[PDB]
């Protein structure tokens, strides 16, 4: 299709000039252009040389480019007859790519790595002085497993399945498989990952392309790769780990301290860098990003041992306790923090270097490790590590106390997110970034600076199947104002808003998503509405999505959508915004072809992290009471709008309420305004229409 | 602890807690004020915080927001430690080998007094403490 093929030539041109791009793609038909155009691009220079390095915010985005992946390989294989080096290597998550979790632990938590490595640390030990292997070993780093998958695509399931089939385990098969730079497929929080991003960095080796698929939460991303909230319970699982610690300093010092004297003349000697350097395979702690941190000379406490290491943290966790058990009201700024800190005992600014040398050492000493007490020491370990680094954009904060009990809260606020993501305009060049839910794309030069180039979609043709009405008249025009407020007003108005809802709802039955900007008027809705009719008429049931969301409730939210709608049914999902799963599978008539918006999307203010972020990019861009409404919302309508659009072969519509609709743009802006009942029986005709148009167009 | 402040004074938190509990740094032991006002008004006499024999001194008071005798004891030899050994081939030239070494003998110094070890190689640390104000009034 020319549209696409436009966006061809500029995926092309800037990969052949440019090292950087802000593409915007029309939602629902550009995911397949660029996952052609890498791959025609890397066969016209010479077939090896860049290697796609594409990165979603889902895990369905992953599978989603996983099988088009798969398409292209047939796509390839079945126009030339000839077969070639396969790539494509699919990281997931580390629960649903290992085998024995569901075999003897059946549990899906994030303690899974932790199993893992008492596995790898049973071979380890029946390698050197002596549980078992695992299920299957020692063949994982062979040349044929290097082989089984240029020969062969094998990428998640497949992987799955063919390691369930050939008894070998994945996660070693893809460890090893970053470094055979094939086509890797994950997220953005393994990218910017303060534990996983400095691994990969040093397998993948850089010299590739990086593609930013739906670039629009960067620094939603870049935000939650910090601010850990301390909520008083961290401080007595670090009094607990303290303990711990020192029960294992009676331990090691009661009978074996020749081990701990042995490794601590490896760190007077060759310090944190020989000590990372002759483990392998074993467990590591966190840190905030070596690369970005570039720290060396890291010296143990000022050539000290363990007992020292223990006292300075005990006094540095009651420090902490002590800042916490506080009035109410206080803000801290980091170096302030620090000096008052060094006023109360002396400890200079090096606790970072004392942290991830230490807690390599307590690795090296323990065999028998607790979960919690070590998960404590690694949270303290990391506010000392940006207690003691990275203060510019830094803001400590302390909650205040609102009752007063439920209430010892201290926050670490992240830095400038620039900082985070420039070592990628370093590391790599042509760095390709897409986005089907941006408009304006300009907040993207302005907020976070990088010099890059401009494309906007050029894509518009077939307005009469694409119907954009907005909804501005309610009939009285009072629930668009109470609906706007942060908390609801006149709850008979809620209540004739929802009514109007059962009257839409009863106009349109088919298929029917409703995303709110918040659970408290779902919540107020659904408590006592007055009426029923449409679940006992037209929707049999309702899809509610809990303001707690469940991984099993969600699917089978799901499932049941298409099941109900698969069956001639239809229901309404009233779901978030921003809650979570933001979809983004369509291209079928099971999806809403019809999508109610409730007002426009609205963010919590009255917070600290809010006025702390709105002085900081005050001071930064200046653009202050503008972008945090309007940007952010605009982002989250613009991700209930990516599911309306599916393609040309599909219709649908998508209600907008109040008029502040108007003050931001909109993919496909066109759009018209009248009201809500005269709607009804516009969307009555465009119901005919859409059906009609599709033979005569073809 | 809410239950134990004062031997006489152990439980005044009905009693509208208005008085502090002051800690002698030659005992570690709570006391409330209204008995230690009269202990050392009466005399440098011994509290008897269960029994307690050592002697209870004149004014010599300190506020506590609690972090553990260990901690503080370990924090109030540190910092005099800390102003007795003072800067003495710190940053006299820019060396890091053999600054970190010295820190690692006055750390073990502090250690081995919060540790007390046999009271023999403390009282050398004393003889050390006499030496190095000997050579800083020099
Ligand atoms: S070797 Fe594989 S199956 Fe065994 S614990 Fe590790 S990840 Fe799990
Ligand atoms: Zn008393
Ligand atoms: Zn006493």
């Amino acid at each position: 299709y020319p549209e696409q093929y436009n966006y061809m030539c500029d995926i092309k041109k800037t990969l052949d000039v440019g090292g950087n791009s802000i593409l915007e793609m029309p939602s629902g038909t550009g995911k397949t252009v660029s996952l052609l155009s890498l791959t025609i691009a890397y066969q016209m220079h010479y077939p090896e040389h860049r290697k796609i390095i594409y990165c979603s915010r889902t895990m369905s985005e992953i599978e989603k480019a996983l099988v088009e992946l798969e398409n292209l390989m047939d796509y390839r294989t079945k126009e030339l007859g000839y077969q070639e080096d396969f790539r494509g290597l699919g990281l997931t998550s580390r629960k649903n790519l290992c085998l024995h979790p569901e075999v003897s632990k059946e549990r899906k938590g994030t303690v899974v790595d932790e199993k893992c490595r008492r596995m790898t640390n049973g071979q380890a030990k029946r390698k050197l002085e002596e549980v078992e292997l695992c299920e299957y070993h020692e063949n994982l780093y062979n040349i044929e497993v290097e082989d089984y998958l240029p020969k062969g695509v094998f990428s998640f399931e497949k992987l799955l399945k063919y390691c369930e089939e050939k008894t070998l385990c994945p996660y070693f098969i893809v460890r090893r498989m970053i470094s055979l730079c094939n086509i890797i497929i994950y997220s953005y929080h393994y990218l910017l990952d303060p534990k996983i991003a400095e691994r990969v960095s040093n397998e993948v080796s850089k010299d590739s392309i990086v593609i930013f698929d739906e670039a629009h939460n960067i620094d939603n991303v870049c935000i939650e790769s910090l601010s850990l909230d301390l909520t008083t319970d961290a401080l007595r699982r670090a009094t607990r780990g303290a303990n711990a610690l020192d029960e294992r300093i009676s331990e090691v010092r009661k009978v074996d301290s020749q081990k701990l004297q042995d490794e601590y003349e490896k760190l007077v000697q060759g310090l944190x860098x020989x000590x990372x350097x002759x483990x392998x395979x074993x467990x590591x702690x966190x840190x905030x990003x070596x690369x970005x941190x570039x720290x060396x000379x890291x010296x143990x406490x000022x050539x000290x041992r363990a007992e020292h290491f223990v006292s300075f943290l005990k006094r540095l966790i009651e420090y902490l306790k002590t800042r916490m058990k506080v009035l109410h009201v206080i803000s801290e700024t980091p170096k302030s923090f620090l000096q008052h800190l060094k006023q109360l005992t002396f400890i200079e600014r090096k606790p970072l270097r004392f942290c991830s040398e230490r807690l390599s050492l307590l690795v090296r000493t323990l065999e028998v490790t607790e979960v919690e007490d070590f998960t404590a020491l690694k949270d303290i370990a990391t506010f000392a590590t940006l207690i003691s680094t990275y203060e510019e954009g830094f803001l400590l904060i302390i909650e205040p106390y609102e009752i007063a009990v439920p209430n010892p809260i201290m926050r670490f606020t992240c830095l400038d997110a620039s900082i985070a993501i420039k070592p990628v305009f370093e590391r790599f060049s042509s760095v390709i970034i897409t986005s089907g839910t941006i408009s304006p794309l300009d907040m993207y030069p302005r907020m976070l600076n990088f010099k890059t180039v401009l494309q906007k979609s050029y894509a518009m043709t077939l307005a009469k199947k694409s119907f954009l009405p907005m909804i501005i008249t309610k009939g009285s025009d009072q629930v668009a104002i109470s609906s706007r407020f942060e908390i609801r007003n006149d709850p008979s108005i809620v209540r004739n808003y929802g009514s109007m809802l059962v009257e839409f709802a009863k106009i349109t039955p088919d298929g029917m998503v409703v995303f709110f900007p918040s659970y408290l008027y779902m919540e107020s809705i659904v408590s006592m509405w007055q009426t029923m009719g449409i679940l006992d008429e037209v929707w049999k049931h309702k899809l509610i999505l809990v303001e707690t969301p469940d991984a099993q409730e969600t699917s089978l939210a799901l499932e049941t959508y298409r099941k109900a709608c698969s069956n001639g049914r239809g229901a309404i999902l009233l779901s978030v915004a921003r809650g979570k799963v933001s979809e983004g599978i369509d291209f079928d008539h099971q999806y809403g072809r019809t999508v109610l918006m409730i007002g426009i999307p609205f963010q919590y203010t009255e917070s600290r992290i809010l006025k702390a972020r709105l002085e900081f990019m005050r001071e930064n861009y200046r653009i202050r009471e503008n972008d945090f409404l309007s940007f952010d919302a605009m982002r989250h309508a613009a991700q209930c709008l990516g599911r309306v659009l599916r393609g040309k072969d599909d219709y649908g519509v998508m209600v907008l309420a109040d008029r502040r609709f108007s003050r931001k743009r909109s993919q496909l802006p066109k759009w018209i305004a009248q009201g809500l009942s005269d709607a009804d029986l516009n969307l009555s005709t465009d119901m005919a229409i859409s059906n009609t148009k599709q033979f005569l167009r073809t | 602890e809410n239950k134990d402040m004062c031997p006489i004074c152990k439980t005044d938190r009905y009693l509208s807690p208005d008085v502090k509990f002051l800690v002698n740094p030659e005992c570690y032991h709570r006391i409330c004020e209204s008995c230690v006002d009269r202990i050392f008004s009466l005399g440098p006499a011994q509290c008897p915080y269960k029994g307690c024999d050592k002697i209870l001194r004149k004014n010599k008071f300190k506020t506590q927001i609690f972090d553990d005798v260990e901690v503080e004891k370990e924090v109030d030899i540190r910092k005099r430690v800390f102003n007795v050994f003072n800067k003495t081939i710190d940053d006299f030239n820019g060396d890091l080998v053999e600054y970190n070494k010295y820190l690692e003998e006055v750390e073990d110094i502090i250690y081995k007094l919060d540790h007390g070890i046999d009271v023999a190689k403390t009282e050398e640390k004393l003889r050390t403490y006499e030496e190095l104000n000997k050579q800083l009034i020099m």
